[PDB]
């Protein structure tokens, strides 16, 4: 779990956002002049440079099949690409600029797109049959929504504080609760993220407090519930507001990045204490933080600089010697003078 | 007088202050005697007094140009016979001979040495243990001892032997 500086990337400036696939092999660096730089880990090389647009590419999302990205810009085009040769299959010149795109994890014909002002409405790939997700109040002008882990539901979030849950395509109103922010003043939501094992999730509020909930708990709560949080996270010393949160590779180590100071904070899901504060160049302002799913190394995007933060295996490599244990003083023991199992190898 | 030697030792070996007993070192290094012959049929005695459980100690004739530090039986200069599982050794290789020796015996050794005008026989309570090998080389024939943890064996050269056999015509080494 990351503890070092370990190197960085001076390859292409003006980096803005990135994310990963299921496997953690490439790195889709979003750029300001409408580019997606793709860099490799195990070979440390840049395979394909898709010069997509000229406008700031804001959101990105990989799919499960390993073929279909989706993005948008101030070009305001819901684009799509393929990593074989840079094949822009579709091109949706749309109004109302975009913040976040999100697939269904296995029914990858359905993508979920957040506009600027009104409600997120589920787009598709081929047809323009967008499925209207009914938000009641509509006076908040910034409403964010997402799936669960398996794509089995749709979770939403307004700016007042009320949370609604719909079915993934037929929109069953099954859960309704307003968040318990302060006493008389509630707050808005800025992101909600999800793991790769389990249905725990975080609520990135805007009174500098992260709140954590589970899916089974709110499905037990349901309509008109008061779900208490699993965990309440903040930092009262430095008085820090938050920018972007995520999860670990197992949903245990919450990695939330700052919005003032270029620093990472890492918690535990179970206990809930801070474990390590990371640092870097003190004269930057951090925007996007990427977590790697199968091997805990973090990426940090600020000023076009993307950094690789490993832990170097300082303990040692122990590939050769499970044997050969050490004797400190010269211990001597020089008195001494001197077809059971058949497992399918072809399996 | 037929006795032991001064610099026929290792510093971990303890030739005792009677010149009739060697004290064992827990490893395996060779101590040897000082009065030997080159041709003829001769005899001496090693009286094995006391022995621990589960030991390993080898006794026999030897030649002085061997290894000062070996367990006995490592070289072609010398033969040996082990106190556990009774094995004769030629360059210390397992070749099953008998069952080994214990506590309270006398290991009094016979030699046979002809010439144009050769075997090593071990005794134990007068029992003729047989013949180790035949036609050994030429040199001066010292006895040789290597031991276990610090046990007690005695040497003997006087004509008042403890177990004198009546099967061969031998001579004591104290005639020198």
């Amino acid at each position: 779990y990351p503890e070092e500086a370990d190197g960085t990337l001076d390859c292409i400036s003006m980096a803005l956002t990135c994310t990963f696939n299921r496997w953690g092999t490439l790195l889709a660096v979003g750029c300001n002049d409408g580019r997606i730089v793709i860099w490799d880990f195990l070979t440390r090389g840049i395979a394909k440079i898709i010069s997509a647009h000229i406008h700031p590419v804001c959101s990105l999302c990989w799919s499960r099949d390993g073929h279909k990205l989706v993005s948008a810009s101030t070009d305001n085009i819901v684009s799509q690409w393929d990593v074989l040769s840079g094949d822009c299959d579709q091109r949706f010149r749309f109004p109302s600029p975009i913040l976040k795109v999100q697939y269904h994890p296995r029914d990858q014909n359905k993508v979920l797109v957040c506009p600027m002002k009104s409600a997120p409405v589920m787009l598709t790939l081929s047809d323009s049959k967008h499925v209207v997700l009914p938000v009641d109040d509509d006076s908040d002008l910034n409403v964010v929504a997402s799936f669960d882990r398996r794509g089995e539901y749709i979770y939403t979030g307004n700016a007042k504080g009320k949370i609604l849950v719909l079915k993934t395509d037929s929109q069953d109103l099954v859960a309704s609760f307003r968040v318990t922010t302060g006493t008389s003043n509630t707050t808005a939501i800025k992101s909600i993220e999800f793991a790769r094992k389990g249905s725990c999730f975080l609520i990135n509020t805007a009174d500098r407090i992260i709140r954590v909930y589970d899916g089974r708990e709110i499905l037990t709560c349901g309509r008109d519930g008061e779900p208490e949080p699993m965990q309440k996270l903040q930092d009262l010393v430095n008085r820090t507001p938050w920018k972007k949160c995520c999860f670990s590779g197992d949903g245990e180590y919450i990695v939330a990045g700052s919005a003032r100071q270029h620093a990472l904070y890492i918690w535990e899901k179970s206990i809930g204490n801070l474990v390590k504060i990371l640092h870097g160049t003190r004269g930057e302002l951090l925007l996007d933080v990427a977590w790697h799913p199968v091997r805990p190394i973090i990426a940090s995007i600020s000023s076009g600089v993307v950094s690789i933060w490993a832990q170097n295996q300082v303990e040692n490599w122990s590939a050769f010697a499970p044997d050969f244990k050490e004797l400190d003083e010269n211990v001597e023991y020089e008195e001494r003078e001197s077809e059971d199992e058949e497992v399918d190898v072809t399996s | 007088r037929v006795l032991l030697a001064l610099h026929d030792r290792a510093p971990q070996l303890k030739i005792s202050d009677d010149r009739l007993t060697v004290v064992g070192e827990k490893g395996y290094s060779m101590v040897r005697a000082s009065h030997g012959v080159r041709k003829g049929a001769w005899y001496f005695e090693i009286t094995v007094d006391e022995m621990p459980p589960d030991t390993a100690a080898r006794l026999g004739w030897s030649q002085p140009l061997g290894n000062l530090q070996a367990p006995l039986g490592y070289d072609k200069f010398s033969y040996s016979w082990r106190s556990k599982k009774g094995t004769k050794f030629h360059q210390s290789i397992g070749k099953h001979y008998s069952s080994g020796y214990g506590q309270g015996d006398v290991l009094g050794f016979y030699i046979n040495l002809p010439e144009d005008t050769s075997e090593i026989i071990f005794y134990k309570n007068g029992v003729n243990q047989g013949v180790a090998y035949k036609d050994i080389f030429e040199g001066v024939y010292f006895p040789a001892i290597s031991l276990y943890k610090s046990c007690t064996v005695s040497i003997n050269f006087g004509p008042c032997f403890k177990y004198p056999p009546k099967d061969l015509t031998y001579r004591p080494m104290s005639d020198m």
